[PDB]
């Protein structure tokens, strides 16, 4: 019956919501990995600095 | 006293354990009293390869001890009065002891378990008990999240059977494949 429909369209739509917030989160690890690579150029700025002294 | 004056001398001390020896534990390494004075001197190793693995290494230490300490406290005690994160910690120090500690030599695949597929494990066993405790203290109760990650737990305690054999890249790729596929799990279920 047209029931199968209604929960298929749900559960279709649920699936890409978890995708979605999977892709999400991925790219917020993603993003603390480039943002901690930012933090490694200091790093090897004071690393430079250290080999100076 | 072959032992003491050994001991007294050698900076390494892998003691076994006849106990551990019995249950076919392998290689039943006393983890409570062995010890190794090398480790400070590993530090300028490990920083240059494989930056993370003294943190693991202290921390699964941690682990291993308090689950030592808490097991000691639950065989005259009971369990009854263990709290959610002191029942994590039994548990994932069970699995640390019973898939990762234990190396079944003599078998294709944990024969030689290298230094980069035994930092990606120690990395995923590390990371399953922080993601748990995690989940717990965000509301989850424990006993629910036992069921709803085995498929997790297994995973992970499947990963030894990774065969080095299959390289550097490809064993790597595939822990990182299980700690997102971890991560996913959990999101999941805490969701």
């Amino acid at each position: 019956n047209g029931i199968a429909t209604l929960l298929q369209a749900e559960k279709e739509a649920h699936e890409i919501v978890s995708k979605a917030r999977k892709y999400r989160q991925d790219k917020l690890k993603q993003a603390k990995t480039d943002a901690a690579k930012e933090i490694d150029s200091y790093k090897i700025q004071k690393d430079k600095e250290l080999k100076e002294f | 006293p072959v032992t003491t004056a050994t001991l007294g001398i050698t900076q390494v001390f892998w003691g076994l354990d006849k106990k551990l020896a019995q249950r076919k534990h392998f290689p039943s390494i006393n983890t409570s009293v062995s010890y190794s004075k090398y480790t400070n001197v590993l530090n300028k190793f490990y920083d240059s390869n494989y930056p993370e693995f003294p943190v693991l290494r202290d921390r699964m230490k941690e682990i291993l001890s308090n689950a030592e300490e808490l097991e000691q406290v639950v065989q005259l005690v009971g369990k009854s009065a263990l709290s959610d994160s002191d029942k994590i910690t039994l548990d994932v120090a069970t699995l640390i002891k019973e898939d990762f500690l234990q190396q079944n030599g003599y078998s294709t695949y944990d024969a030689f378990c290298p230094i980069w597929k035994t930092f990606d494990m120690m990395r995923a066993f590390i990371s399953y008990h922080d993601e748990a405790q995690k989940a717990v203290a965000n509301g989850a109760n424990w006993s629910k999240l036992a069921d709803s990650t085995g498929d997790v737990k297994h995973a992970v305690s499947s990963s030894k059977f990774f065969e080095p054999s299959r390289g550097e890249k490809e064993v790597h790729g595939e822990f990182e494949k299980l700690l997102s596929t971890m991560q996913e799990r959990f999101a999941e279920s805490t969701d």
